C-alpha cells in the first residue's frame, strides 16, 4: 500500500460493465448521422472554435468535425475514412450497419455469452454475405459502347439523389461522365480542376474541355496587349524573365568607367537576348511559374503578344497535358515540338473576376469545372457532391457490375441468412438470426426519414422477397414498394461489399476488448 | 452503472444543440429580422441607414450590399443573408436590397406549411417548380430596346431609373448623361465586354455636387517638378519614361576602384557628362513634356527647366498605363530606345488649383479617340463623395448589362404582379399536394409591391387589389405602383425600366438559397 504499483491517477475498468458501456457509446455516434440518409435526408451545421461554419451532408465529413475522445467510438470514425478512401460512397451506410450489429447482440453479452463465440458468428455470415452479393450481381461483359455511357449515367445520378443538387442531377451527371471518359487510363484526380466563382444561378455551371485559371498579378502595361487569338502557339516556361542579378554568389570588381558602362549594358543585352529568342519561335502566349517583370510585359505589348507570370504549378501541368508541350527551364532549344497549340484563346469576365480560357484542343486529357453558387458554403457543398460522382464512375470503369439499391439488396441478404441459420443447431442459430435482423436497418431508416409507416412497408417487403422479386426496394414518392432495377436505381457492387467487411471488422474488434487502462496526462 | 457520466466529445458540457422543428423555427426568426431591418430602404421614397465603424468612422448609405457588409452579426443564418447580398452585387450590381426582402418573405410563408404537416423537402421542391414557371413567363413580356451610340435616349432612361433611389436624384438627369457616355467610350462592341479598370472614379471635397463632370483624359494628383515651369501647354507631345534621371547602376553587386588622381578625375567627368546626354537624347526626338515614374536629381531638374521642357515626377504605376492608352503613346525603359514614333499626343495639359489649400492637380485633356476616361466627383461633404461614388457605380453596372443583353422589363412592381398571376394560374392544374407550395410562392412574390406602397404612404392591401384586377380585365402587364404620385399607373408612360437579367438573378438566387436554409435540421455551437 505505501508504494503503489502504477502511478496515481490511472483509470482501470473491466468486465461486463465495461463492455456494455462501449456498446451504448457507439449508439451516440450513429445518432449524429442517422437522419442524413435518403432522398429526403437533411444536413447538419457545425461551428468550430474560431466561428467558421460548415454545412455538409457527407457522412465521413461530419464525424471528422466532431471531437470524439471515447476510445471505442473512434473505431466507428476510422471505418468512415476507410469507406471514404476506397470507394468514396457509403460512409453513412457502413456506420449504421456497424451500430446495428452491436445493438442486436447486446442482450447476449448480458447473459454471459463468451465473446469469442460471438466473434466466430460474425465472421461466418460475412463470408456468406459477400459470396451472395457476387453471385447475384448483374453485368454485361459484351462491350456495347452506348450501354456503357448509359450505365455510368445511372450510377452517377443515384449518387447525387441525396445531395443539395438533386434537382439538377440529370444535368450534372452528363457533365461528370464526360469528364472521366477522356482522363487517360490511370485517372489521376489532379487531372480535373474544380474552380469556384461567386454569383450566379446553379444552372450556370459549365465544363471546359481545356484549361482555365484565374488572372494573376500583372505589372504596368498589361492593358495595351490583345486579349484574343485564333491559332496561337503557347510557350510554357519555368524561367524568370526580369532584369536582375545573375548569381547570389557573384561579385564585380572593375577599374575604369569604360568597362563600367560596358557592364551596365551587359545586363540589358542578356535580358533582350532571351526575349528575342522567344519571339522568334512564333509563340504568342507565354506562361511562367516565376515572376515576369514589367520590362518583359511592355516589350511583349509592343509586338501584340500575351504574357502571364506566377502561374500556379498545378494549373501549368494541366495546360501542358491539354495543349501538348513541355516545360522549359532554358530558352536555347525552343523546337517546334515544345510548343502548345490551341484552337482559341480569350479572356472573359466571370462574376467580377477575370479568367483565362484555353479551349478547342482536340487531344485534351483534362477538364475544368466552373461552379456558380451564391455563398462560400454553397459551392463547397457542391464540390463535395461532385467528388462522390467522380469516384463512383472511376470504380465503375474497372468493374461494371451493378445491383439495385433502395433497400432491395439488404432484404435479399437478410432472407438468405434466415434460411441458412435454421439448418445449423446450437447458439449459432440465435447469433446468425440476430445478424440477419441487423441488415434491415437501411430500409427502416429510409422510411423513418421520409415519414411513412415503417412497420407496414417492411412487412410488405419481407413477404415479396420470400414469395419468389429479388430487386424490390422502397418507392419514396409513391410511399410503397417497387422494383428498383427497372426503376433505374443502381450502384456498383463494390460499395456494398466494402460496406460489410469494414462493418464486420469493427464490430468484432470492439466486442473483443476486455479492459481499458488510461494513465495520467 | 448504466448511464454514469461517460465522455464522448471534448468539452461536452460547454456545447449546445438544437434538433427538429425548433431548429427550423429559429432560423426563420433570424432571417425575418434581417429583412425587416432593410424593408424600409426599398423604392424611390426609401430611407437610409447611418453605419458606424469599429474605430468610429461614420458612413451614410442606401446600397443593400454595403449595409449588410458593414453590419457585424453573430447568428450563422444572418451571415448567409450577407453572402447572398454580395453574390448578387458582384454579378449584377443592382438589386441587392430587393433580393433579401424576397428571400425573407419566402421563408416567412413556409412557417405555416411546416406547422400543418408538410415535409420541407416538399416545400423546397415546390418553390423550385414555381420559379421555373415564373422565369419562363418573365421573358415572354420582355421588350428589346436598343444599344447604339446614335440615339442614347433609351440608355439614359434606364440610368435614370436606377439613380432615382439615391441622394444623387437631386441632379440625376446630369449624372445619367455622365454614366452612359463613360461606358460607351470604353465599350468593346465585338467582344461585348467593358473593362472598369479603364474608368477612373476620383472625388475631391469642396465645391458643389453639380460640379461633377466627365473628363475624356487623365487626372493625376501631381504637379510640375520645378516651381518655375509653365503651368500649361497646348500642343503637348508626351514622352513616357520608366527609368530615373540618374547615372546608371547595375543590379548585381559591384565595386569600382579608384587608384589614382587621373582615375578620380575621369570619374568626375563621367558624372556630369551623363547628366547632359539624357536631356539631349530627349530633346532631339521632338518631345515637349517628360513623364517619369521615379525621381530626378537636383542637377537634372534644373537642366530640364533651362531647355524649356516641363516634366512630372513620381507618378504612379496604373496612371502610366492609362496615359499611354489615353494619349496613344508608348512606354520606353531607356533613353537610348526613345524615338519619334513612340511619343503620344495631347491637346491640353494644365495644372488646376483649388481654393485655400495647397492641393494641386494635373489634367490631360483634348486628345484623339481615347479608350480611357475618368469621372470627377465634387461635393460639400465626405459622406456625399462616398455616396456619389457608390451610386454612380450602380449606374455603370446597369448599362453594362444592356451591353450583354438588350431586353428590359418595366419595374415599379408591374413585373412582380404579372409573374405572381402566372404562377397562381399554373397552381390550379397541379393537384399532387404541391399546389399549397405554389400559392405560398405567389403570395411571397407580392411582398415587393407591398414594400413600395407602404413607404409611399398609401394602404398596401387596397392599392395592390385594384392593380391586380386591372391587369386581368385589360391585357396590360405594365401597371405598377404610383410611388411618385403622378396620377397614372402605367409604368411604360412613366418611363420606369429595369433590365431583364436583374430580375432573373433575383428570383433564381433567392429560391436556391431557401433550398439550403430549409434543408438544415441540426446545429452545434460552443457556449460563451
Ligand atoms: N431513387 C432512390 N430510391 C430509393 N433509395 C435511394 C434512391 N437513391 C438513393 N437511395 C438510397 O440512398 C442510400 C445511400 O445514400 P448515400 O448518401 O450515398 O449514403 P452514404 O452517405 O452511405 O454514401 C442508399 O441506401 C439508397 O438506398
Ligand atoms: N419611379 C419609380 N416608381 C416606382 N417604382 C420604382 C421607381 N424607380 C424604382 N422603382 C423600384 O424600386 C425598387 C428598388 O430599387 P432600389 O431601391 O434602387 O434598390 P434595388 O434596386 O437594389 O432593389 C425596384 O424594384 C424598382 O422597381
Ligand atoms: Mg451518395
Ligand atoms: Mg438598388
Amino acid at each position: 500500500t505505501p508504494v503503489i504499483l502504477l502511478k496515481e491517477g490511472t483509470d482501470s475498468s473491466q468486465g461486463i460493465p465495461q463492455l456494455v458501456s462501449n456498446i451504448s457509446a457507439c449508439q451516440v455516434i450513429a445518432e449524429a448521422v442517422r437522419t442524413t440518409l435518403g432522398p429526403r435526408g437533411m444536413d447538419k451545421l457545425i461551428v468550430d472554435g474560431r466561428g467558421k461554419a460548415t454545412i455538409s451532408n457527407d457522412g465521413a465529413t461530419i464525424l471528422k468535425l466532431l471531437d470524439v475522445v471515447h476510445p471505442a467510438a473512434k473505431t466507428l470514425v476510422d471505418i468512415a475514412k476507410s469507406q471514404d478512401a476506397e470507394v468514396g460512397d457509403g460512409t453513412t451506410s457502413v456506420t449504421l450497419l456497424a451500430a446495428e450489429f452491436l445493438k442486436q447482440v447486446k442482450p447476449y453479452v448480458e447473459e454471459g455469452l463468451h465473446p469469442q463465440i460471438i466473434i466466430r458468428a460474425f465472421r461466418t455470415a460475412t463470408q456468406l454475405a459477400v459470396n451472395k452479393i457476387k453471385e447475384i450481381a448483374v453485368t454485361v461483359k459484351k462491350a456495347d459502347k452506348v450501354e456503357q455511357r448509359k450505365l455510368l449515367e445511372k450510377c452517377a445520378m443515384t449518387a447525387l439523389s441525396s445531395k443539395l443538387i438533386s434537382q439538377q442531377k440529370a444535368f450534372f451527371a452528363k457533365m461528370v461522365v464526360d469528364a472521366v471518359m477522356m482522363l487517360d487510363d490511370l485517372l489521376q484526380l489532379k487531372m480535373i480542376g474544380i474552380k469556384k466563382v461567386q454569383g450566379g444561378a446553379l444552372e450556370d455551371s459549365q465544363l471546359v474541355a481545356g484549361v482555365a485559371f484565374k488572372k494573376t498579378f500583372s505589372y504596368a502595361g498589361f492593358e495595351m496587349q490583345p486579349k484574343k487569338y485564333h491559332n496561337p502557339k503557347i510557350a510554357l516556361l519555368n524561367v524568370e524573365l526580369e532584369l536582375k542579378a545573375e548569381k547570389d554568389n557573384a561579385e564585380i570588381r572593375v577599374h575604369t568607367v569604360e568597362d563600367y558602362q560596358a557592364i551596365v549594358d551587359a545586363e540589358w543585352n542578356i535580358l533582350y537576348d532571351k526575349l528575342e529568342k522567344i519571339h522568334h519561335s512564333g509563340a504568342k502566349v507565354v506562361l511562367s511559374k516565376l515572376p515576369i517583370g514589367d520590362v518583359a510585359t511592355q516589350y511583349f505589348a509592343d509586338r501584340d503578344m500575351f504574357c502571364a507570370g506566377r502561374v500556379p504549378e498545378e494549373d501549368l501541368k494541366r495546360t501542358m497535358m491539354a495543349c501538348g508541350g513541355s516545360i522549359q527551364t532554358s530558352v536555347n532549344a525552343l523546337s517546334a515540338d515544345v510548343l502548345g497549340r490551341c484552337q482559341v484563346f480569350e479572356e472573359t469576365q466571370i462574376g467580377g473576376e477575370r479568367y483565362n480560357f484555353f479551349t478547342g484542343c482536340p487531344k485534351a486529357k483534362t477538364c475544368t469545372f466552373i461552379l456558380r453558387g451564391g455563398a462560400e458554403q454553397f459551392m463547397e457543398e457542391t464540390e463535395r457532391s461532385l467528388h462522390d460522382a467522380i469516384m463512383i464512375v472511376r470504380r465503375a470503369i474497372k468493374n461494371d457490375s451493378v445491383v439495385a439499391g433502395g433497400g432491395a439488396i439488404e432484404m435479399e441478404l437478410s432472407k438468405y441468412l434466415r434460411d441458412y441459420s435454421r439448418t445449423i443447431p446450437g447458439k449459432q442459430q440465435l447469433l446468425i438470426g440476430a445478424y440477419a435482423k441487423a441488415l434491415e436497418i437501411i430500409p427502416r431508416q429510409l422510411c423513418d426519414n421520409a415519414g411513412f409507416d415503417a412497420t407496414n412497408i417492411l412487412n410488405k417487403l419481407r413477404a415479396r422477397h420470400a414469395q419468389g422479386g429479388t430487386w424490390y426496394g422502397v418507392d419514396i414518392n409513391n410511399e410503397d414498394i417497387a422494383d428498383n432495377f427497372e426503376a433505374f436505381v443502381w450502384e456498383p457492387a463494390m460499395v456494398r461489399i466494402n460496406a460489410l467487411t469494414a462493418a464486420s471488422e469493427a464490430a468484432c474488434l470492439i466486442v473483443s476488448v476486455d479492459e481499458t487502462i488510461k494513465n495520467p496526462r | 452503472e448504466y448511464g454514469r457520466p461517460f465522455l464522448i466529445i471534448k468539452d461536452q458540457d460547454r456545447k449546445s444543440r438544437l434538433m427538429g422543428l425548433e431548429a427550423l423555427k429559429s432560423h426563420i426568426m433570424a432571417a425575418k429580422a434581417v429583412a425587416n431591418t432593410m424593408r424600409t430602404s426599398l423604392g424611390p421614397n426609401g430611407l437610409d441607414k447611418m453605419m458606424v465603424d469599429k474605430d468610429g468612422d461614420v458612413t451614410v448609405t442606401n446600397d443593400g450590399a454595403t449595409i449588410l457588409s458593414m453590419m457585424d452579426v453573430d447568428h450563422q443564418i444572418a451571415k448567409l443573408m450577407v453572402e447572398l447580398s454580395k453574390s448578387q452585387d458582384d454579378e449584377i450590381g443592382d438589386g441587392t436590397t430587393g433580393v433579401v426582402v424576397l428571400a425573407g418573405a419566402l421563408l416567412e410563408e413556409a412557417e405555416q406549411l411546416l406547422d400543418r404537416g408538410i415535409h420541407p423537402i416538399r416545400i423546397a421542391d415546390g418553390y423550385e417548380q414555381a420559379a421555373r414557371v415564373a422565369i419562363e413567363h418573365l421573358d415572354k413580356i420582355s421588350d428589346s430596346v436598343l444599344v447604339d451610340i446614335k440615339d442614347t435616349e433609351p440608355l439614359i432612361q434606364t440610368a435614370k431609373t436606377t439613380l432615382g433611389s439615391k441622394v444623387v436624384n437631386s441632379c440625376h438627369r446630369q449624372m445619367a448623361e455622365i454614366a452612359v457616355n463613360a461606358v460607351l467610350t470604353v465599350a468593346d462592341m465585338e467582344r461585348r465586354d467593358v473593362d472598369f479598370e479603364l474608368i477612373k472614379v476620383e472625388g475631391k471635397v469642396g465645391g458643389r455636387l453639380e460640379d461633377t463632370k466627365l473628363i475624356k483624359g487623365v487626372i493625376v494628383d501631381k504637379d510640375f517638378s520645378h516651381p518655375q515651369m509653365p503651368k500649361k501647354v497646348e500642343d503637348a507631345k508626351i514622352a513616357i519614361l520608366t527609368c530615373p534621371f540618374e547615372p546608371p547602376k547595375p543590379k548585381t553587386k559591384h565595386k569600382l576602384d579608384v587608384t589614382s588622381v587621373e582615375d578620380y578625375k575621369a570619374l568626375q567627368k563621367y558624372e556630369k557628362e551623363k547628366f547632359e546626354e539624357m536631356i539631349q537624347q530627349i530633346k532631339e526626338t521632338g518631345a515637349n513634356l517628360a513623364i517619369c515614374q521615379w525621381g530626378f536629381d537636383d542637377e537634372a531638374n534644373h537642366l530640364l527647366l533651362q531647355n524649356n521642357l516641363p516634366a512630372v515626377r513620381w507618378v504612379g504605376g496604373p496612371e502610366i498605363e492609362l496615359i499611354a492608352i489615353a494619349t496613344g503613346g508608348r512606354i520606353v525603359p531607356r533613353f537610348s530606345e526613345l524615338t519619334a514614333e513612340k511619343l503620344g499626343f495631347a491637346g491640353l495639359v494644365q495644372e488646376i488649383s483649388f481654393g485655400t489649400t495647397k492641393d494641386k492637380m494635373l489634367v490631360i485633356e483634348q486628345c484623339k479617340n481615347s479608350r480611357a476616361v475618368t469621372i470627377f466627383i465634387r461635393g460639400g461633404n465626405k459622406m456625399i463623395i462616398e455616396e456619389a461614388k457608390r451610386s454612380l457605380h450602380d449606374a455603370l453596372c446597369v448599362i453594362r448589362n444592356l451591353i450583354r443583353d438588350n431586353r428590359v422589363v418595366y419595374g415599379g412592381g408591374a413585373a412582380e404582379i404579372s409573374c405572381a398571376l402566372a404562377v397562381s394560374q399554373e397552381a390550379d392544374k397541379c393537384p399532387t399536394l404541391e399546389q399549397y407550395a405554389m400559392r405560398a410562392f405567389a403570395d411571397a412574390l407580392e411582398v415587393i409591391p407591398m414594400a413600395l406602397s407602404e413607404n409611399s404612404g398609401m394602404n398596401p392591401i387596397q392599392t395592390m387589389t385594384e392593380v391586380r384586377a386591372r391587369q386581368v380585365k385589360e391585357m396590360n402587364p405594365a401597371l405598377g405602383i404610383d410611388c411618385l404620385h403622378k396620377g397614372t399607373n402605367d409604368m411604360k408612360q412613366q418611363h420606369v425600366i429595369e433590365t431583364l437579367i436583374g430580375k432573373k438573378q433575383q428570383i433564381s438566387l433567392a429560391t436556391q438559397m431557401v433550398r439550403m436554409i430549409l434543408k438544415i435540421d441540426d446545429i452545434r455551437k460552443p457556449g460563451e
